[PDB]
């Protein structure tokens, strides 16, 4: 019942990674316009592959 | 309940929840008979947010 372990795993994978993409991005001082649009995109398949 | 299928992707999708609290107050009892099919959604929602 409820969620998975597989989709649930991908969920934390997208994040740990995403968190990683975040450091690199704030690192190469980038507009928040795209840090977000793209993080937003990364986010769609967390749920999307759920 | 009437199947509120909504992935809590966008941080701006809190609306579905606002829908419940307002309603829970406005009709504390009707909402009480359906506390149970509502928690599936809060859980779907709590899952990603927390």
């Amino acid at each position: 019942t409820v969620t998975n372990e597989f989709a649930s795993r991908f969920r934390t994978i997208v994040a740990t990674l995403a968190n990683v993409v975040n450091e690199r991005a704030v690192q190469d001082d980038m507009q928040k316009a795209t840090r977000s649009c793209t993080k937003q995109w990364l986010r769609h398949l967390e749920t999307q592959f759920d | 309940l009437k199947k509120i299928a909504e992935s809590f992707e966008d941080p701006s999708s809190i609306v579905v929840v606002l829908e419940f609290i307002l309603f829970a107050l406005f009709f504390p009892t009707e909402f009480n008979r359906i506390k149970g099919d509502i928690q599936n959604v809060l859980l779907l929602f709590f899952s990603r947010w927390y």
